[PDB]
């Protein structure tokens, strides 16, 4: 994807705007952006 | 070549300036990905790429 | 880019401003009051006790 | 594919022109040309 997108895993092909990391909600499938954050 | 069939042209956004002042974007199908040569066929309208 | 708009003088109330252009994405800016202060100017004349 | 054509992996069906590869750009379903160059 674009640079300021990264993916939902290796398994999934949708990419979230790297803003939405750490912010409280799982916009990922099973929430693998605030996993270890 | 590529083949290129039902394509429909659609404007997004533009102003007319010195600049590149405007945006267009086209829609198609294919049956291979490949590399076309693009242009405009008259004089209003300058392309860039 | 100059913008021009009225907004209510109540304290505490949400005001929503939309800015749209040409060829960027609208915009919506959030403008608040917490506290607003009337001062007359004064000229003294005399003091009792 | 046609000769002048590179696929994407063996997980991957899809098949660009060689002069895709290395190119700044990720051309393919995961940047899989630009990998190791
Ligand atoms: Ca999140
Ligand atoms: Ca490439």
């Amino acid at each position: 994807c674009r640079i300021h997108e990264i993916s939902c895993g290796a398994h999934s092909t949708q990419c979230i705007p790297v803003s939405w990391r750490c912010d409280g909600e799982n916009d990922c499938d099973s929430g693998e952006d605030e996993e270890n954050c | 070549a590529p083949t290129i069939i039902d394509l429909t042209c659609t404007v997004a956004t533009c102003t007319h300036s010195s600049d590149f002042g405007g945006v267009l974007t086209l829609t198609y199908k294919t049956d291979k990905n490949g590399d076309c040569s693009v242009h405009s066929h008259s004089n209003v309208a300058t392309l860039q790429e | 880019y100059e913008h021009s708009t009225v907004m209510p003088n109540v304290v505490g109330f949400p005001y929503k401003a939309h800015i749209e252009r040409p060829g960027y994405s609208p915009l919506t800016l959030q403008m608040q009051v917490v506290e607003t202060s009337l001062e007359p100017t004064l000229n003294l004349e005399y003091i009792t006790c």
